[PDB]
């Protein structure tokens, strides 16, 4: 049901970080990898993080992940090896695979479960908030604040970015 | 905890795992170290949306910037890494066994 | 802890507003000059007490 | 902080965003507002040693409003009852 | 002076594209300032009602707030109209 | 003659027109009649399920007037 | 002339907020008594569904407070129809 | 490196660990931690060698996954208490997480191999930073988060570093695996009496960063990377071979010197709290620590090593090395002891 | 209803997309005193059906990965397509909040159909051309997102419907025809159009390339209607709201039609001479015309309602 | 649902289009390192850092209807002038040059 939209998506979410994790060929890896931001993207939208959303799909996938893969396809590997044809990233991939079923299976049947932690299973919908009637986005409103309440963060967070060029020319001049 | 906490902090075990076991290539570890921030942005922002905590509400771009810029200075390091050895093989970085 | 004391079905009674939100958009603007005095007794009740279930009447 | 230059200098550096009582933009408040500032208010000045045993209610209660586990497990308790009595058809819900 | 303007000149010659650049840039920075318009700015932001303005309780000793949406007291935006 | 270039640019155009004209219909089609509601904010949403209990039907674009006073 | 468009759009949308703000009181008033006359109708279905469950007494509050706290969802929605709580949950996030 | 990049560079270093220092709130910790690794990767590179390389890549690997570690102690924290300021964590998976980010971060044993590779692959002016000034970060979170940590995790990491930076000191002829180790066994001292006092904590870390640059700045003079270089220095500047003596018996914890201090004062405050077979054994695992200082001292003082002719060019040139603070620092690293209750202005 | 509508402008744009290539060969061959197709169907109006029916049954001519092989088009083909949703045209498929930003984003992740498909070439050279290529988009999404934002800051929220409003009594581009100069610009780069053509031109220095192609035309239509919205935008009367889409047709329809025109106009760039166009010229001029922009609507009391 | 409904409409159609691509009658019977350049890495490098700087000025339409406008502004222009730094330091190490 449409109703465990978000839960099913977060199962999405571990499988795709199996995936990556028992590290195949760094061109599968990446290809895990995008595929858990866009749906953590999801996840974040349906919690009315709109705009922390797209930033997953701008930032993240366009801008991070793209230069992951011009990096790999350049410094890395450039023709991939055959999926899970290796036995250890077989037997990550698979012992993964089958921990992240054992746990959706037991919170789908009981409507909780406890792997270690202590989990509720009737949804996420059930926490949500029940009044919403204002003429702005809180998001929004939360993000453009950096600019009035945090001077102090955007001039570290401004001058780290600077240093990073700075480091980074330093670093590959060689 | 709501039910989506368990998948997330599941997301972020895996891929500290997949850091902390090593394979060969530099680029799948470092792989590994952007899936755990992505984890980490996921649960962060679930947080601060749920609770309408809204001047946190900056708070996942600024983990997302200064963690993409850590994962240049990375790539940076592999790239020269590479230069050296022709490949990212984590096996060639043992000089400093002695 | 105790029990949460909620009003009964009866005292919730009301007759209501059933126009729609184009209707109350149009007449909002003479709705406010007009009716100012009782809705701005309400909102004070409600910011004062902090409580739904405080200012039925 | 290890050295308190904010206090020292009256800046306000980061305390704006440390809790979500604090103000907000247009008063946007958080849903825990009202445990966020009873806790803050019963446990102020008087150490966390102290506080740890004497603000226990307030942050009990604050802590359920941030997770709600107690109101899920009650919520999930009066479902699965529900769930035997209608797989007994002894009891029909209202429309 | 003189030598300010032979090296304008010679920005204008060789670097028309970076002239611009911080010719606007230097605008940008210094202009509001200047403006006898920046000031309407901050007032009309100020005059965007996003919540709703909670009444006062009425103490007897409130003769500048209005007791009523169209009586004199309170803010006027007269001033905005005309604008 | 260069008035030849004409009927394929004449084609192009019908093809760029439809997906407009088709949208702008389809609203009025499924909205009766009228625009389709926009709800960007909270506020409006709410007023939009507001109108979906008041219209009798389930319909927010079911308007009811002072005929229901 | 960017100027006199953005200020007369500004004066606009006070217009728009200033009608929104006419109206909040009346629908406050209803979202109270909507609020409340869900919360007594789990109330009333809770009575009879855990009525012989050993210590269980109902509608007990989880808080030790006893000022009122806005109910989550799930407190509100808890048992009624799966279409309901779609819209109350997604419908705003899913729509257009 | 242009020298005025490497003065902005060096800035920045100290400027992210300044924003740890003086931060209320963990975002501004964590950025803290960001902007300080990013500045110090250059001045490891700085000399473009695959050792080099190397010992900048292990570095940015453990503190990355160390400030990811932290990063998520400070989501669990804000879970369960819905509030950011920097003090005590609110949930023991968090404080756990966070102990364990920050033995990273300091080198602690068993999160302590990389201290060593490091440490040996980058120049001996960028192993003084890494062994001094980047310890202050760490440890001014830890003097702020100490209240919620468990007490049982964090002694036996000190206990383990104690050992592990004792016995592993033994084996080396490197000047700077024999300062990693040093180093190792060092911040044990320090974490150990954290949960007791962290006044005695930071006693100790100041005091170990006034040896430590003092050793440093000697081995800079003269350019000595290996025991046996260092064992040349008697047939050129005699007077440096009195100093590393003194310096050396210093971090041995020897009286009457400045290095007896930290660890009288630690075993001081264990023995208030009743803890006496840990401060007993932690003194006694310590004389590992003498052992290899005092091979140093056999070595480049008290015995006068062979020598080689082309040394002989060298005796006409002075030393043009900075040498910057070294006769300050000699004399606070060796002379201090008279003025132990002066320890009280860090209270 | 709602498949109906999503149908009605995906078959469009493929059309659309079919009868450019006329449009392009007629156009480029009256400029160049010739006529291009006028043999297959009058006025060559069948060519592209042609061309469409021999490229599909055409021998389809080994791939380094075949998942990637494949993944390539249907990424470029569905991502083109998904550009068009939030389109007002005047009324979008989807209304988004935040349309702009979803464009912007979903546009920064086309350069993965090259990325895929120069790993799949399983050839040295064909990478390599491929990360040439990508160098080039991504260098080029830079000063879009920053003439992007400047443009917004007059109008005052990402939303693609309120451009809109905003130019209800005048184009943007009087006020912004410095960064409309530089915006079609970087259109033209960012979609490896003449003079920037370099992938077709370095290079040479069926079915499968067919979609690639209609990828590509399918993007060069939208970023011009893009164009169009963003700096010529066309007023909207909501009860003859046809009268929008015949004048922003035609609008969108001559922005396309410059592309070819600029085309059969101008020698092509060096690659690092068309990589000094973007990071010494435009944006130096972007960054200072942002910070012109941020300041103006202040300095002028002239800033934008947030709704 | 009806975003879901128009991304899967756009990708299936177009996964669809390969497949009869790949497959229609034929009538017939019978890891190293890429010659690395590191002026291409510097290239997406530059690229990752000038986008985050721009994620961080995406929120300026937003930002400008504050009331602390005197704070926004002089915030805003530092952030794009310390992106002008990063671009003029590059620009006069050689780091936007092709040649070599
Ligand atoms: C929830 C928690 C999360 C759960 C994760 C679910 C799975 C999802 C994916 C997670 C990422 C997994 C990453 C695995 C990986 O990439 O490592 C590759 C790693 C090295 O990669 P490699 O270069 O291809 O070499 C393969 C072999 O190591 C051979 O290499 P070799 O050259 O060294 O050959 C000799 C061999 C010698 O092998 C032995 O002698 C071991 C015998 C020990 C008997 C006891 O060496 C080894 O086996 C090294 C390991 C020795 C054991 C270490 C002690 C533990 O190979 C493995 O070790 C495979 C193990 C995968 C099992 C995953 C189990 C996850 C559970 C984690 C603990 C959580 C508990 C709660
Ligand atoms: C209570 C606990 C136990 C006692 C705690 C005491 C803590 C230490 C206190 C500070 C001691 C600093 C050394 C005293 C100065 C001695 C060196 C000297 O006379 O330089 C004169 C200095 C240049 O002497 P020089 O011929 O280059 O020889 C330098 C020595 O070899 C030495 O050159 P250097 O490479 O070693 O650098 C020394 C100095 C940098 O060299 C200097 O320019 C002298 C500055 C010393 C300032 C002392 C301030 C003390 C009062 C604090 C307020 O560093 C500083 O800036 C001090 C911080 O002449 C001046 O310009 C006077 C400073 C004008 C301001
Ligand atoms: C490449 C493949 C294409 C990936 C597509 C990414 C989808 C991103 C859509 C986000 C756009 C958006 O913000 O609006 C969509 C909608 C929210 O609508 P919005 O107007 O922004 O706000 C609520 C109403 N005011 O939000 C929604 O409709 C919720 C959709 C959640 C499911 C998306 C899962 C995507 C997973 C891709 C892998
Ligand atoms: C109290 C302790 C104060 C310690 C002061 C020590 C000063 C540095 C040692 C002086 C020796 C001369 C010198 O210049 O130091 C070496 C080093 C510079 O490196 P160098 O190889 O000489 O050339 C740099 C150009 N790339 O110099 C440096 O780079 C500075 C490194 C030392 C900074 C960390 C000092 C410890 C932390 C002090 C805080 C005290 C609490
Ligand atoms: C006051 C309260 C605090 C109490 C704590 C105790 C503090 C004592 C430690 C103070 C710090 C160390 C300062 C020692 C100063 C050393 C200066 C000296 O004595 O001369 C060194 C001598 C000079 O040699 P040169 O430079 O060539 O000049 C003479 C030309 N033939 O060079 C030589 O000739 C080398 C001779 C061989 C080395 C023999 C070493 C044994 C003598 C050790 C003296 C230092 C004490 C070390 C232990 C402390
Ligand atoms: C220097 C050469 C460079 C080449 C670049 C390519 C340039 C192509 C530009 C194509 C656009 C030209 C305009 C075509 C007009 C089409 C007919 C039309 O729309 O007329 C209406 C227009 C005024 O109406 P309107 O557009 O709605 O403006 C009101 C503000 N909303 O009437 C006004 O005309
Ligand atoms: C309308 C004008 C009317 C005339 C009067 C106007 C007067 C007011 C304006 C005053 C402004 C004057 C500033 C001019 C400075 C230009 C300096 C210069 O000439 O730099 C060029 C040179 C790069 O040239 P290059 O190609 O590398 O070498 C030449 C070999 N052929 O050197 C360089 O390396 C380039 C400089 C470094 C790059 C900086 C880029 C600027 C920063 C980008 C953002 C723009 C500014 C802030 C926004
Ligand atoms: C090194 C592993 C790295 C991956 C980390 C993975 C994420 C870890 C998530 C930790 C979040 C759960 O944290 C845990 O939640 C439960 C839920 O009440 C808490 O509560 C639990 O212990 C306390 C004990 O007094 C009580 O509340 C109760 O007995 C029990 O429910 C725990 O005190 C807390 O430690
Ligand atoms: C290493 C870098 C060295 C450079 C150091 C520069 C430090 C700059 C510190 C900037 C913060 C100064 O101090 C702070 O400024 C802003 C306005 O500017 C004020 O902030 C003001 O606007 C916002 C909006 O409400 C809120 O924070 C608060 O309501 C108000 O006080 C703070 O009340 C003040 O404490
Ligand atoms: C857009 C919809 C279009 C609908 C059109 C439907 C028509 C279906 C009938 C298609 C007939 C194709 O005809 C056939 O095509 C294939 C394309 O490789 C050609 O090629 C084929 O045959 C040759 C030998 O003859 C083989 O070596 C080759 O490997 C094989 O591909 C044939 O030479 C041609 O005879
Ligand atoms: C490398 C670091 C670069 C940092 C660059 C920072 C440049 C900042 C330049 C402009 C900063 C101030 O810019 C502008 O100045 C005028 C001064 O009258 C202020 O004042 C103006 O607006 C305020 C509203 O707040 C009114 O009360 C006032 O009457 C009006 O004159 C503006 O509020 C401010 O927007
Ligand atoms: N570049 C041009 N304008 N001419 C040209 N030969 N284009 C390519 C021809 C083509 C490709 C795909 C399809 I579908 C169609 Cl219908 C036509």
């Amino acid at each position: 049901m449409m109703l465990y939209i978000v839960f099913i998506l977060s199962v999405i979410f571990v499988m795709g970080f199996v995936g990556f994790s028992s590290k195949p060929s760094p061109i599968y890896g990446g290809l895990g990898l995008i595929v858990s931001g866009g749906v953590g993207c999801g996840i974040v939208l349906n919690f009315g993080g709109s705009f922390l959303g797209l930033m997953v799909f701008l930032i993240y996938l366009g801008g991070m992940m793209v230069v992951f893969g011009y990096t790999t396809a350049m410094a890395t590997e450039q023709y991939p090896e055959i999926w899970l044809s290796n036995k250890a990233v077989l037997g990550a991939f698979v012992t993964g695979l089958l921990m992240e079923f054992f746990m959706v299976y037991y919170v789908l049947k009981d409507k909780e479960v406890e792997v270690v932690f202590e989990f509720n299973g009737l949804g996420d919908w059930v926490i949500y908030d029940t009044g919403d009637s204002g003429f702005f986005s809180e998001e929004a409103m939360g993000i453009a604040a950096l600019y009035s309440y945090g001077t102090w963060l955007v001039i570290v967070t401004g001058w780290s970015l600077l240093i990073g060029v700075v480091v980074i020319m330093e670093i590959t001049r060689g | 905890m709501s039910m989506v906490y368990m998948n997330i902090m599941m997301a972020f075990t895996v891929s500290l795992v997949g850091l902390l076991m090593y394979r060969s290539h530099l680029m799948s570890s470092l792989l590994c170290l952007e899936g755990m921030m992505l984890s980490l942005f996921v649960m962060a922002a679930l947080t601060i949306l749920n609770s309408h905590f809204t001047l946190a509400s900056m708070m996942p771009i600024i983990l997302l910037v200064f963690a993409a810029c850590e994962a240049a200075l990375g790539l940076s390091l592999l790239v020269m890494v590479s230069n050296t050895y022709g490949t990212d093989y984590v096996q060639n970085l043992n000089l400093l066994q002695c | 802890p105790g029990i949460v004391e909620l009003p009964s079905l009866e005292d919730l009674k009301v007759q209501e507003v059933k126009v729609s939100s184009s209707v109350l958009k149009a007449a909002a603007h003479h709705y406010g000059a007009q009716c100012d005095k009782p809705n701005k007794e309400f909102m004070l009740c409600r910011w004062e007490e902090k409580d739904p279930r405080r200012c039925l009447e | 902080p290890f050295f308190d230059v904010q206090k020292r200098l009256g800046v306000d550096l980061d305390r704006w965003m440390t809790i979500q009582s604090a103000e907000q933009p247009h008063k946007i408040p958080s849903r825990c507002h009202a445990f966020e500032k009873e806790w803050i208010e019963c446990a102020h000045g008087i150490g966390s040693i102290r506080a740890e045993k004497e603000c226990k209610i307030e942050f009990e209660d604050f802590r359920e409003c941030l997770l709600r586990q107690k109101t899920m497990k009650r919520l999930h308790a009066i479902r699965r009852q529900r769930e035997k009595l209608i797989k007994e058809g002894k009891y029909t819900p209202p429309p | 002076a003189e030598r300010v303007a032979a090296f304008l000149k010679n920005v204008w010659a060789k670097e028309p594209v970076l002239v611009a650049s911080f010719a606007i840039a230097g605008l940008a920075v210094i202009l509001p300032t200047l403006s006898p318009y920046t000031k309407y700015s901050l007032m009309i932001n100020r005059a965007t009602p996003y919540n709703y303005p909670v009444p006062l309780r009425d103490d007897g000793n409130m003769p500048d707030v209005p007791s009523h949406p169209q009586d004199p007291q309170g803010p006027s935006l007269e001033w905005l109209k005309r604008l | 003659m260069w008035f030849e270039v004409l009927p394929g640019i004449a084609v192009m155009g019908v093809c760029l027109f439809i997906p407009g004209m088709a949208t702008a219909r389809i609203h009025r089609f499924s909205n009766g009649g009228k625009e389709k509601r926009v709800a960007h904010y909270p506020y409006q949403w709410y007023l939009m399920e507001r109108d979906r209990r008041v219209s009798g039907v389930n319909r927010s674009y079911v308007s009811k007037g002072l005929e229901n006073i | 002339s960017m100027m006199k468009w953005n200020r007369e759009r500004r004066r606009l949308q006070i217009e728009d907020f200033e009608a929104r703000i006419a109206l909040m009181p009346l629908l406050q008033a209803e979202k109270d008594r909507r609020v409340l006359q869900m919360l007594r109708e789990n109330l009333e279905e809770e009575a009879t569904v855990m009525k012989d469950v050993p210590g269980w007494k109902v509608g007990e509050s989880v808080f030790h407070t006893t000022r009122w706290v806005t109910p989550m969802m799930g407190e509100l929605y808890g048992l009624r129809a799966s279409e309901e709580v779609l819209s109350a949950t997604y419908g705003f996030i899913w729509y257009t | 490196m242009n020298p005025i990049i490497f003065i902005i560079i060096l800035l920045t270093i100290m400027l992210g660990t300044i924003i740890v220092m003086i931060s209320s709130h963990w975002l501004l910790v964590w950025i803290g931690f960001e902007m300080n690794m990013l500045a110090i990767i250059p001045i490891m590179m700085k000399n473009h060698n695959p050792r080099a390389t190397e010992a900048s890549t292990k570095y940015f690997l453990t503190q990355s996954t160390a400030s990811m570690l932290l990063m998520m102690a400070v989501i669990i924290n804000l879970m369960f208490s819905g509030q950011w300021t920097v003090m005590k964590l609110f949930n023991p998976m968090a404080s756990m997480l966070m102990t364990m980010a920050l033995a990273m971060k300091l080198g602690m044993a068993p999160f302590h191999f990389w201290v060593p590779e490091v440490t040996q692959g980058i120049p001996l002016s960028s192993g003084l930073i890494l062994l001094t000034w980047q310890k202050l970060a760490p440890m001014s979170v830890l003097y702020q988060i100490f209240p919620s940590i468990n007490l049982n995790l964090i002694l036996t990491l000190s206990v383990l570093s104690i050992l592990i930076g004792g016995w592993g000191g033994l084996n080396q002829t490197q000047l700077r695996k024999i300062m990693a180790y040093s180093s190792i066994a060092h911040m044990g001292w320090m974490t150990a009496v954290l949960p007791y006092n962290p006044t005695m904590t930071l006693l100790n870390l100041i005091i170990y960063i006034i040896m430590t640059s003092t050793m440093f700045t000697m081995f800079m003079a003269n350019s000595t990377t290996t025991t046996l270089s260092l064992s040349h220095t008697w047939n050129k500047t005699p007077i440096m071979t009195v100093l590393i003596l003194a310096t050396l018996l210093s971090m041995g914890g020897l009286p009457p010197l400045s290095g007896f201090m930290p660890k009288w004062m630690i075993i001081q405050e264990m023995t208030k709290n009743n803890s006496i077979i840990l401060p007993t054994f932690m003194a006694i695992t310590a004389l590992l620590n003498l052992y290899f200082y005092m091979r140093l001292t056999y070595s480049t003082t008290l015995t006068m090593f062979p020598s080689t002719n082309n040394m002989k060019m060298k005796w006409q040139f002075p030393l043009m090395k900075k040498m910057t603070f070294l006769p300050t620092m000699v004399v606070l690293s060796t002379m201090m002891l008279p003025l132990t209750p002066m320890l009280s202005v860090l209270e | 209803m709602f498949m109906i509508n999503i149908l009605m402008l995906i078959i469009p744009i493929l059309l659309a997309v079919a009868f450019l290539t006329l449009v392009e060969r007629k156009v480029l061959g009256y400029m160049q005193l010739r006529k291009g197709p006028n043999v297959v169907g009058p006025y060559g109006l069948l060519q592209p059906i042609a061309d469409a029916i021999k490229l599909f049954i055409k021998e389809p001519l080994a791939t380094s990965s075949a998942s990637m092989f494949i993944l390539a088009p249907i990424m470029a083909l569905g991502l083109a397509l998904t550009m068009w949703i939030p389109l007002p045209m005047p009324y979008p498929l989807i209304n988004m909040n935040l349309g702009v930003l979803f464009m912007l984003a979903m546009s920064s992740l086309a350069v993965y159909s090259i990325l895929w498909s120069g790993w799949a070439s399983n050839s040295k050279y064909a990478l390599i051309g491929a990360l040439r290529a990508v160098a080039q988009t991504i260098s080029y999404e830079v000063t879009l997102a920053i003439i992007l934002l400047s443009v917004l800051l007059m109008s005052g929220s990402f939303t693609l419907s309120t451009l809109i409003t905003t130019q209800e009594q005048m184009w943007l581009i009087l006020p912004a025809w410095p960064l409309a100069m530089m915006w079609f610009i970087s259109t033209l780069a960012e979609t490896n159009r003449a003079p920037f053509d370099l992938t077709e031109g370095e290079s040479e220095l069926a079915g499968p390339f067919a979609l690639f192609f209609m990828a590509e035309y399918a993007n060069i239509i939208m970023m011009n209607i893009f164009t169009a919205i963003l700096f010529l935008g066309t007023s909207h009367n909501p009860h003859m709201p046809e009268l929008y889409t015949i004048n922003f047709t035609i609008k969108s329809l001559l922005l396309t039609m410059s592309f070819l025109w600029i085309r059969a106009s101008y020698p092509r760039f060096r690659y690092d001479q068309l990589m000094h166009l973007l990071w010494k010229n435009f944006l130096p001029l972007t960054l200072a015309l942002c910070m012109w922009h941020v300041s103006l609507p202040i300095l002028t009391s002239g800033i934008p309602p947030q709704t | 649902m009806n975003l879901m409904l128009a991304l899967l409409t756009n990708f299936t159609l177009a996964t669809l289009l390969v497949i009869i691509a790949f497959w229609l009658p034929q009538l017939n019977v019978y890891s190293a390192r890429l010659p690395f350049s590191m002026k291409f890495f510097l290239v997406a490098i530059t690229f990752l850092l000038f986008d985050l700087e721009i994620a961080l000025l995406l929120p300026l339409p937003w930002a400008s209807q504050t009331a602390n406008l005197n704070t926004m502004l002089t915030m805003a222009l530092f952030l794009i002038i310390l992106l002008a730094v990063s671009l003029a330091y590059e620009w006069t190490q050689k780091g936007l040059e092709w040649t070599e």
